[PDB]
RNA sequence: AAGUUAUAAAUGAAGCGGUCUGGAAAGGCCCGCCAAAGACGGUAACAGCCCGGUAGUUGAAAUGGCUUUCCCUCCAGAGUGGAUCCUGAGUACGGCGGAACACGUGAAAUUCCGUCGGAAUCCGGGAGGACCAUCUCCCAAGGCUAAAUACUCCCUAGUGACCGAUAGUGAACCAGUACCGUGAGGGAAAGGUGAAAAGCACCCCGGAAGGGGAGUGAAACAGUUCCUGAAACCGUGUGCCUAC
RNA sequence: CGGAAAAAGCGGAGCCGUAGCGAAAGCGAGUCUGAAUAGGGCGCAUAAGUAACAGGUCGUAGACCCGAAACCAGGUGAUCU
RNA sequence: GGUUCGUGGUAGGAGAGCGUUCUAAGGGCGGUGAAGUCAGACCGGAAGGACUGGUGGAGCGCUUAGAAGUGAGAAUGCCG
């Protein structure tokens, strides 16, 4: 699971609280499964909203 | 002092500076530099395994309680037969160096000690047509050396190292290498005119 | 390796030329209505770390 | 080498603890009996007092370190007697003579002592008194 | 192609010197000798001159590597102008949430991740520890890049004020074995005849084992856990004492 | 760098000390406080350090030796139950 | 070398030494018998060191310095 264009995906960091208790979490990407042309043909692929807001054709 | 050819004939005399050869030696300084050098020589390649390096351990061999055996935590603890060593050796450099002035003084002093003990031999030159331990030994009788000795050379001296290196009590060096230890390790000091001039201008 | 200097001690001591250690007095934050002016004009000064305490802390602020 | 006898009091046999009662360093090995200090790794921090508040925590912090601080190499008058009168002293000269190695942020000449000799001196800052003494010997002063 | 090197090797000085001990001489004593060779090891005991060898000098058919030469391949670079044009966009930054920077949100610069927003683009843009101006230095959002650095399952030659068989690798011996465990996995113990098997022909007791002679050997109280053989331990015998 | 897993030579960058006082600016045999030239604190007067060795001790490292019950991480196990 | 005062000692401080393994140098014994081991009625103020003899059957002391895996009677110690 990763964007086919800019390979952004789940990275990991901490969840901090008041009292600065550190716990562990992941930041997932806003990946949407939509058609694009991978090549001269189409395909239904995970792509990111950032990469999608302008420049890529559904 | 006297100056004599490798034939053993008197060639004349050298004036040796009392800056180097004429001072009173400091035997304490000389000792300290000897030990510095002898201890910088040692290689320090010793090592032993502790309870963390010995292969095994991990299992506690029995319960802390209820067996009647003494409480134990590893089959490789020190008290155990095939077990670890507790501190033991670890690789070390022993090399230490005293100050340069102290070391210069040491060399000046050991040389002047050789002078006072009348164990210098200063000779006009020292050459061999070819490496020939026969000829070198014969020189070592044409000057009544007959003990352990250190030859010091800077001239042409094309074959003298080879013609000496088979002899056990004999050592040869190119006049920069002259050490406190390498001197004291020998009895007599056989220094050529050019070698002494070079040692002078160094010191 | 080399010894780490005690930083809470570095921030509040100071050396002299005799190698002794100077400090500030320590009832001097927030209740000066309950402290005579004779007391405060002295606490605003400095002080020398005592011998018994120096014997304990010298090796934390050797540098 | 068979006669080596180093200086007296330069060397001294290591105390070896825990090798008998006649050594006086035997069984307990200078640790006594049964406490935190008789243990391996035993002891406490250097400024620990039993949970009593340490000295440093019972007194206040003070100050700030300036970043544009200027500290200056401190020269006295006594050194300047080494030079024949009427000559010129400089930072470069004072370094060449090994009086100084570090021009920290500058040179400063202080009136500790006395001169006997007329001199022209130039440096970064002078003390008032040293300026006075240099002039009183007929010297002169420049500020670099 | 040439040279060099590595992977086989070759040649290589000088005492069977005499005598003493001795089971045996390499050792003692007296004579010599060689040495660019007195490193090491072995040989009936401590060998420069007995052996292998060492120093030195030579050499490699074949293969591999390295260094040079050639081939082969491929190669526009200075200047003056500067109409105009280009110079890394969903990034650079910002908000929110986290992290890395010695720097724990702290006044928090700088770098990075996720998500929202979202630039100028040469009279432009960034940094100089919030930030503003000025000054100075520099051109991001594209990529490559040896050397110096780190390590050693391995190969070659060697070193040790390192161990010397409860040490040293767990393992000096057919050891990751036997053995334990369903399994992952844990994990030992155990070296020494003698210079040479010359390893006891033959006889006697005995079913054999094991002995006693004989014999070998310097030695068998060195006889196939075989150099030495401590102490605990087990016994035989006896000088002195001991059953109010 | 040099060189024998050497010894010298080179290397003075830096370190310590020689001047301290002060939060600092800064002043300097004085300095800070303070209105002060006062007194007082710290210094100087009242000048020996430095490099290396060894001994003692302290700190960081397992730090003197042995010893928990427990915690965490990766795996093995339902041939018993 | 003398005079005076002293000379019980745990924790603990201070000092001087004995001994073991190794190294360097000097100088030595040792198959006409080394280390080791066994026995002894010797020596020194102590740790300890010699001598003699037996067994063993090839290496080891002494001296001055140096460096340490440095000296065990106990750890319900570990192995045999
Ligand atoms: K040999
Ligand atoms: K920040
Ligand atoms: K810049
Ligand atoms: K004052
Ligand atoms: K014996
Ligand atoms: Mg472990
Ligand atoms: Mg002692
Ligand atoms: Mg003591
Ligand atoms: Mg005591
Ligand atoms: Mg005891
Ligand atoms: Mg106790
Ligand atoms: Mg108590
Ligand atoms: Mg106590
Ligand atoms: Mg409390
Ligand atoms: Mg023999
Ligand atoms: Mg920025
Ligand atoms: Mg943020
Ligand atoms: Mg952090
Ligand atoms: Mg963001
Ligand atoms: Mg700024
Ligand atoms: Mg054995
Ligand atoms: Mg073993
Ligand atoms: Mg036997
Ligand atoms: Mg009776
Ligand atoms: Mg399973
Ligand atoms: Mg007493
Ligand atoms: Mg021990």
């Amino acid at each position: 699971k990763e964007c086919v264009i800019t390979g952004r995906k789940s990275r990991s960091g901490n969840k901090r609280s008041h009292a600065m208790n550190s716990s562990k979490r992941t930041w997932k990407a806003n990946l949407q499964k939509v058609r694009i042309l991978v090549n001269g043909k189409p395909k239904k692929v995970w792509v990111s909203a950032r990469a999608l807001k302008s420049g890529k054709v559904e | 002092l006297s100056l004599l050819k490798q034939d053993g004939t008197n060639a004349g005399e050298i004036t040796l500076n009392d800056t180097v050869f004429g001072i009173e030696p400091n035997e304490k300084v000389v000792v300290d530099v000897i030990l510095s050098q002898r201890a910088s020589l040692r290689q320090g390649t010793h090592k032993v395994k502790n309870r963390s390096e010995v292969r095994g351990g991990g299992r506690k061999p029995w319960r802390q309680k209820g067996t009647g055996r003494a409480r134990q935590g590893s089959i490789r603890s020190p008290q155990w037969r095939g077990g670890g060593v507790v501190f033991g050796p670890t690789p070390r450099s022993y090399a230490y160096k005293l100050p340069k002035k102290v070391r210069r003084l040491a060399i000046k002093s050991i040389l002047s000690s050789k002078v006072n003990e009348e164990k210098l031999v200063v000779l006009e030159g020292l050459t061999f047509d070819a490496p020939k331990t026969k000829e070198f030994a014969a020189f070592l009788k044409n000057i009544s050396v007959d003990t352990k000795a250190l030859i010091v050379v800077a001239g042409e001296s094309e074959n003298v190292e080879l013609s000496a290196r088979n002899l056990q009590g004999i050592t040869v060096i190119p006049a920069e290498s002259i050490s406190v230890l390498e001197v004291a390790k020998h009895d007599k000091l056989i220094i050529t005119k050019a070698a002494v001039e070079k040692v002078e201008e160094v010191l | 390796p080399k010894m780490k200097t005690h930083r809470g001690s570095a921030k509040r001591f100071k050396r002299t030329g005799s190698g002794k250690l100077k400090r500030r007095h320590g009832f001097t934050s927030h209740m000066f209505a309950n402290k005579s002016q004779k007391q405060k004009r002295k606490l605003r000064k400095s002080a020398m770390v005592s011998a018994g305490d120096f014997k304990r802390i010298r090796q934390m602020v050797a540098k | 080498l068979h006669e080596l006898k180093p200086s007296e009091g330069s060397r001294k046999e290591r105390n070896r603890v825990g090798r008998g009662t006649g050594s006086g360093n035997g069984k307990t090995s200078g640790r006594g009996h049964k406490g935190q200090k008789a243990r391996s790794g035993g002891g406490v921090r250097l400024g620990f007092e039993g949970g009593q508040l340490p000295l440093f925590r019972r007194i206040p912090k003070r100050g700030f370190t300036n970043i544009n601080r200027k500290e200056f190499a401190i020269v006295n008058l006594d050194v300047l007697n080494r030079f024949e009168d009427g000559t010129e002293v400089t930072p470069e000269l004072l370094v060449e003579t090994g009086i100084i190695r570090n021009e920290k942020s500058g040179i400063k000449i202080l009136s500790n002592g006395n001169i006997e000799k007329k001199l022209t001196v130039k440096a970064n800052k002078f003390s008032a008194a040293a300026k006075e003494a240099i002039e009183a010997a007929g010297g002169k002063t420049e500020v670099i």
